[PDB]
RNA sequence: GUCUCAACCGCGAUCUCGGUGAAAUUGUAGUAUCGGUGAAGAUGCCGAUUACCCGCAACGGGACGAAAAGACCCCGUGAA
RNA sequence: AUAGUAUAUCGGUAGGGGAGCAUUCCAGCGACGUAGAAGGGAAAAGGGCGACUUUUUCUGGAGUUUCUGGAAAAGCAAAUGUAGGUAUAAGUAACGAUAAAGGGGGCGAGAACCCCCCUCGCCGAAAGACCAAGGUUUCCUGAUCAACGCUAAUCGGAUCAGGGUUAGUCGGGGCCUAAGGAUAAGCCGAAUGGCGAUUCCGAUGGAAGAACCGGUUAAUAUUCCGGUACUGAUAC
RNA sequence: AUUGACCGAUGGAGUGAGGGCAUGGGUGCUAAGGUCCAUGUCCGAGAGGAGAAGAAUCCGGACCACCGGCUAAGGUCCCG
RNA sequence: UGAGGGUAGGGGUGAAAGGCUAAUCAAACUUGGAGAUAGCUCGUACUCCCCGAAAUGCAUUUAGGUGCAGCCUGUUGGAU
RNA sequence: UACCGUGAGGGAAAGGUGAAAAGAACCUCGAAAGAGGAGUGCAAUAGACCCUGAACCCGUCUGCCUACAAGCGGUAGGA
RNA sequence: UAAGGGCAGACGGUGGAUGCCUAGGCUCUCGGAGGCGAAGAAGGACGUGAUAAGCUGCGAAAAGCUGCGGGAAUCGGCACA
C-alpha cells in the first residue's frame, strides 16, 4: 500500500530548508532554539 | 491454550527422560581394522563383504 | 549524606535462607517464596509444641492400658484404684514401667487389686 | 606479601596430575551438546572416537577433535604414547557460555528476541 | 492407508517424478555408476531394469519404445551399443545398490547404484 | 456433493530424522474421582473411592482458561 | 503497673503511648591493618526478648573502627511499579507464495545449496530491455567467513583493500515565462507585521545552437576509437 | 462489696458500608442467609476443644517453656 | 495519472460518512502553564513492650465525603 | 552523539589488567577456532569482555532416599 | 534396582551485585567582568600530515609563518608503530 512518506528533494528543501527557516521570525526562533541546544544537524540542509 | 503455571525444574526434567542421542551401529572392518557402520562400505579401504567396491585413488 | 545499607540489607536475607535449606523446589532458595514458607512453618511449630503434650499423654495411656489388661484390669479401673489409694505416680513413669520394667508395674497392680 | 604466591604454588602442583582439554565459546546450544556428552561418558577412548565419527549429531565433530587433544595432553604429561584399551573418558561436562541476542520481526510491527547460545566443553581422561 | 500401493511418490508431483526417473536413468547408462540417496536409488531400480531388458530384442520398435522413456539420443546410442552386449546373458538383476553413509547438510542416507557388468572387482 | 450420505484420488501443511530456533502465559506445586461443606458452582477442606514410574500422537469438558483496570447499569457537587 | 521482694495484670484490627537496633557522614578521646583492611563463601557461639552482635577458617589485596555526643538521600514482599540479568512454555511454532529438480567434473579441512558441463522445469505486453524519482558505491577485482544471510557455505547486495563514471551537440544549466512567491511606489496595522506592479524569482511548458551508426574494458561510452554530419564564436 | 473500673482540663486519634444469634415488634406471605427498630451477646478485632468438614451453635479469653496433674462441653466397640 | 504550487486547528476541506487533515480526529501534533485537579483505586519498607475502639445521633447540592457529639489513648488534677 | 520523527521535537547505553606491557618467543593436539604446556610477573582462577566477583539460573561428582503411591509441600515425632 | 527424580555438600559455568577507587557532577563563598559584529560576528561547509578515518589546531603562508621577553634538552597534537 501507499505509505505516508513519498520523498522529493525539491519539496523537502522548500518546506524545511535553511532558506525557508530564515525567511520568517518564527523560523529564526526555531534556529535559535536548536543552536542553544547544541544540535549537530541544524536543518534538513545539513544531512544532504 | 496458555500455561496456567510455569513448570518446575522437576517436571521439565522428567519429560526430558526420553531425549537421547541414538548410538551408531558400528562394526570393525575385517580388512582395514577400522570402525564402520554395519551394512555399509568402509570409507577407509573401500571394501565391502570381503570384496573391493570403491577403488579409491 | 547519602545512606544505603547494602551489606546489612543483604545479610538479613542470607541468614534466613540458611534456615530454609532442605525444602522442595523454589521454596528453599527463591527469596519471596522461601520466606513465605519459613513464616508458615513457624506458625505450625507454636501449635505443634502444644499438641506434643497431648500426643505423649495419649501414648502413655495406651501402653498402660495394654499392661493392665494382661493382669485382668482395664485402664479406667486401674487408675480409679490408684487415685483411691493415694498413689501419685504419673503416667509417664507408669508407661515406662509397663514397657521396660514389667515386674515393678506388677507390684503397683498387686497393691491396689 | 607472598600469600597468593603460596596459594598458587599448590594449585600448579596438583595440575601436573590432571589430564584434560577444554573447548571455550563454542557457538552452539549447550542443551544439544549435552546430548552428545551423555553418550561417551565413562567410555573407552578408542571406542568413543569411532562413536563420535559416525554420530548423526552435528556437535560430535567438534567433540571428536577435543578428545584427540585430551589424549595428546595425557601423553605429554606422562612421557609415553598411550596404549590401546588403556585410557577412558573419566569426566565430561558442558556449561552454558555467553548468549548473542538478535531480533526477528513478527506480525503487526512487533519484534521478538532470538538467542544464539554458546557453550564450554571440558573432557578428562584416565588410565 | 496404502495397502498394496507399490510405488514411491518421492515427494514430487507425477510429472516431476517421471522426469527425474528419466534423467537419472540416462545418467546411469552414460556413467556406469552414480551416487544418490537410498530411496531414490531403490525407485530407479524398478524403472531402469525393464528398460535394459528391451535391448534383448534389437528392432526399430524396441529402440523407439526405449526412446519414448529417455528422450535422449546419446543414452539410446550407449544403451543399444556397449550396454546391450555386456548384459546379453544375465537373467535380470542388472544393477546393484550399496550403502555409503550420510550427507552433511540434511543427514540423508546415501548409496551408489551401478550396472553389475561394469564392476570388475565385484565381477 | 447444498443435501439423503458419504466414498476415493493429487500436491502443500501434518508426522519422523538432520540444521537453526521464537511467543503469548507463569505465587509455589508430588496438580486423580465422587458426594458433602463452604464468600452460597472445589485438584488443594471432610468422609470414602480409585491409582506402579516416565513419554508420544489425537480431542477440547474444567482450570469461573488467555487477552482488555466491563462499552451495559449505577455513582463522581468528573469531562467533552 | 502499684507499694516497697509482695499483690494485680500481660489475645488483639483502626488507632494512642514507651523503649531500642542497623545504615551514611561529623566532633572528641583512642585503636587495627601487606606478620593481611573492606567485601565475598563456610562454620560455631551469643542476646530479659528482638532489630542484631562476636569469633574461627578459605577467598581478597588496601583500607577499617570502639565509646560519648551530633546530623540524615536512615531499613521493601506485593504499587497490571522501573532498569539489568536469567528462566517457563520448548528443542515446541516457524524457516515468508506448491515455478522443480537430477547427474558428472572442480577448488577445498569441510559441499543438497559455490564454479563448469549435460539433462529437466518456470517467465516471455515479462519475472526481458531503456529512462525518471528516490538511493548513494550497493558497480569490478583480490583477500576473509568472526558478525550479517531465518540451514551449511569454499558463496553474497557481508568485512577490508585496490580500482572504476571521460561530451562544442545527450540530460541539465546559462534565455523565457505559468500557478504561486518576494518586492517597488503606495495602502493598512499594539508590536511581531498584512497587502500591494507591466518588476524579479519560479518548470511540470516555450527556445532561431547544433549527431547518428558501429566497435572496444574486469568495470565507461550519442562521452574513448572508426566512419559520416552538424552549430556558435574568433583571426586573416 | 469492688485491682481501682468514674470525672475535669489539656496533646493525639480512628470510626461515622456492619454482621449472626436469642428475646419484643413493624413490614413481607407468622416467606427469605429478606428488610427496619429496641434490649443483650458474640464475630468484626478472638486462637484452643466438641460438632466429619461451618465467622458469630455448645465449652472456653492464648506472657513464654515443660515427654507433669485436675477438669469443661462432649464422650468411653474399631478407624479415635 | 506525473511534476510543482495553495488552503492550518473551533481553523481547513467535505457529490455530507462527523468523513479526512502524516498508521492519531465530536477539535491534530510539539513544547510550555505543569508535579492542573482526582471527596476515586492501588501502594506505604527495622525491633520489642503497655493500652485499645467504631460501623450510632445531629447537620450537610448530603448519602462510599465532611463538622460536632458518642466510643480509644498520653499527661495532669480530683474523688467517684 | 547513536537512534526515533515530514517537521517542530524527543533522546540513550557505555568507568577500573598490571607497579611496570614485562600484553605470553617456542613446543603439543588440531585444516586453522580452542586448549595443554613453557615463559613474564607478588599474583595469569590478574590473559585482553582482564580488580573484587553475590543472587536468580545452569552443569559434573559424592552420600542418603525414591517405581502400591494421592492435596499450600511444612511442622512435631522417629528407625 | 534407578530409566529418571529429591535433598545436602564439593568444585565449576553464567551474570555483574557488592567493597574499594576517580577522570565527572552538585551547591555555594570571595574578587573581577558583563559583551562579539560591515576592519564581516555567533554558528557552519570544505580543506590542511611522510603516513591520516575521527577529534584537536589551523586556512591555499593551511598540526602552521615573523619579532620581543622567558626557559634549557629534548621535539615533529590526541597517538601509537
Ligand atoms: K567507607
Ligand atoms: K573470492
Ligand atoms: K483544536
Ligand atoms: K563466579
Ligand atoms: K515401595
Ligand atoms: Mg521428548
Ligand atoms: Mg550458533
Ligand atoms: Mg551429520
Ligand atoms: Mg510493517
Ligand atoms: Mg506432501
Ligand atoms: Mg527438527
Ligand atoms: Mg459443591
Ligand atoms: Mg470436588
Ligand atoms: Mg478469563
Ligand atoms: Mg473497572
Ligand atoms: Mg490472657
Ligand atoms: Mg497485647
Ligand atoms: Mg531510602
Ligand atoms: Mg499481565
Ligand atoms: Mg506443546
Ligand atoms: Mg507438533
Ligand atoms: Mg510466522
Ligand atoms: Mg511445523
Ligand atoms: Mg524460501
Ligand atoms: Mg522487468
Ligand atoms: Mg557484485
Ligand atoms: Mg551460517
Ligand atoms: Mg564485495
Ligand atoms: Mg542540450
Ligand atoms: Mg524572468
Ligand atoms: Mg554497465
Ligand atoms: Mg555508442
Ligand atoms: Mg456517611
Ligand atoms: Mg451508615
Ligand atoms: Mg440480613
Ligand atoms: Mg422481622
Ligand atoms: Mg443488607
Ligand atoms: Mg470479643
Ligand atoms: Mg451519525
Ligand atoms: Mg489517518
Ligand atoms: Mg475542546
Ligand atoms: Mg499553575
Ligand atoms: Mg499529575
Ligand atoms: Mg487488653
Ligand atoms: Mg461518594
Ligand atoms: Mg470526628
Ligand atoms: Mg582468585
Ligand atoms: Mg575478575
Ligand atoms: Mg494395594
Ligand atoms: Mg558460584
Ligand atoms: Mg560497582
Ligand atoms: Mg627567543
Ligand atoms: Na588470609
Ligand atoms: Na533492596
Ligand atoms: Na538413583
Ligand atoms: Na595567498
Ligand atoms: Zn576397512
Amino acid at each position: 500500500m501507499k505509505r505516508t512518506y513519498q520523498p522529493s528533494n525539491r519539496k523537502r528543501l522548500n518546506k524545511h530548508g535553511f532558506r525557508s527557516r530564515m525567511a520568517t521570525a518564527n523560523g529564526r526562533r526555531v534556529l535559535a532554539a536548536r543552536r542553544a541546544k547544541g544540535r549537530a544537524k541544524l536543518t534538513v540542509s545539513d544531512e544532504f | 491454550a496458555h500455561p496456567k503455571r510455569r513448570q518446575s525444574k522437576t517436571r521439565t526434567a522428567k519429560r526430558r527422560t526420553h531425549d537421547k542421542a541414538v548410538m551408531p551401529t558400528l562394526a570393525k572392518c575385517p580388512n582395514c581394522g577400522a570402525w564402520h557402520i554395519y551394512h555399509t562400505v568402509c570409507g577407509d579401504c573401500g571394501y565391502y563383504r570381503g570384496k573391493l567396491a570403491i577403488e579409491k585413488e | 549524606p547519602r545512606s544505603v545499607n547494602h551489606v546489612a540489607s543483604r545479610a538479613k536475607r542470607k541468614r534466613i535462607l540458611k534456615l530454609t535449606r532442605g525444602y522442595f523446589g523454589a521454596r528453599k532458595n527463591v527469596w519471596t517464596v522461601a520466606k513465605n514458607t519459613w513464616e508458615k512453618g513457624l506458625t505450625y511449630a507454636y501449635r505443634d509444641r502444644k499438641s506434643k503434650k497431648r500426643n505423649f499423654r495419649a501414648l502413655w495411656i495406651q501402653r498402660i492400658n495394654a499392661a493392665a489388661r494382661l493382669e485382668g484390669m482395664s485402664y479406667s479401673r486401674l487408675m480409679g484404684a490408684l487415685h483411691a489409694n493415694g498413689i501419685e505416680i504419673n503416667r509417664k513413669v507408669l508407661a515406662d514401667l509397663a514397657m521396660n520394667h514389667p515386674e515393678a508395674f506388677r507390684a503397683i497392680v498387686a497393691k491396689v487389686k | 606479601g607472598a600469600r597468593k604466591h603460596n596459594s598458587a604454588e599448590a594449585r600448579k602442583e596438583a595440575l601436573k596430575q590432571m589430564y584434560f582439554a577444554k573447548l571455550r565459546n563454542v557457538p552452539t546450544s549447550p542443551r544439544k551438546m549435552r546430548l552428545v556428552a551423555d553418550m561417551i561418558r565413562g567410555m573407552e577412548v578408542n571406542r568413543a572416537l569411532g562413536v563420535l565419527k559416525f554420530s548423526n549429531k552435528e556437535a560430535s565433530a567438534r567433540v571428536e577433535k577435543l578428545l584427540r587433544s585430551a589424549v595428546a595432553n595425557w601423553e605429554e604429561k606422562n612421557e609415553r604414547k598411550a596404549e590401546e584399551g588403556e585410557l577412558f573418558v573419566s569426566r565430561i561436562c558442558v556449561d552454558g557460555a555467553s548468549t548473542l541476542k538478535r531480533l526477528r520481526p513478527a506480525p503487526q510491527g512487533r519484534g521478538y528476541r532470538i538467542r544464539k547460545r554458546s557453550n564450554h566443553v571440558t573432557i578428562y581422561v584416565d588410565t | 492407508m496404502r495397502h498394496n500401493k507399490k510405488f514411491n511418490h518421492l515427494g514430487r508431483k507425477a510429472a516431476h517424478r517421471k522426469a527425474m526417473l528419466s534423467n537419472m536413468a540416462a545418467s546411469l547408462i552414460l556413467h556406469k555408476r552414480i551416487f544418490t540417496t537410498v530411496a531414490k536409488a531403490k525407485a530407479l531400480r524398478i524403472y531402469v531394469e525393464p528398460l535394459l531388458t528391451k535391448t534383448k530384442e534389437d528392432t526399430t520398435h524396441s529402440r523407439r519404445i526405449a526412446f519414448s522413456y529417455l528422450q535422449n539420443k546419446y543414452a539410446l546410442k550407449e544403451l543399444f551399443g556397449d550396454v546391450a552386449a555386456k548384459i546379453a546373458d544375465r537373467p535380470g538383476g542388472y544393477t546393484r545398490i550399496l550403502k555409503t553413509g550420510y550427507r552433511l547438510g540434511d543427514n540423508a542416507a546415501m548409496c551408489f547404484i551401478e550396472l553389475v557388468d561394469y564392476n570388475e572387482n565385484m565381477l
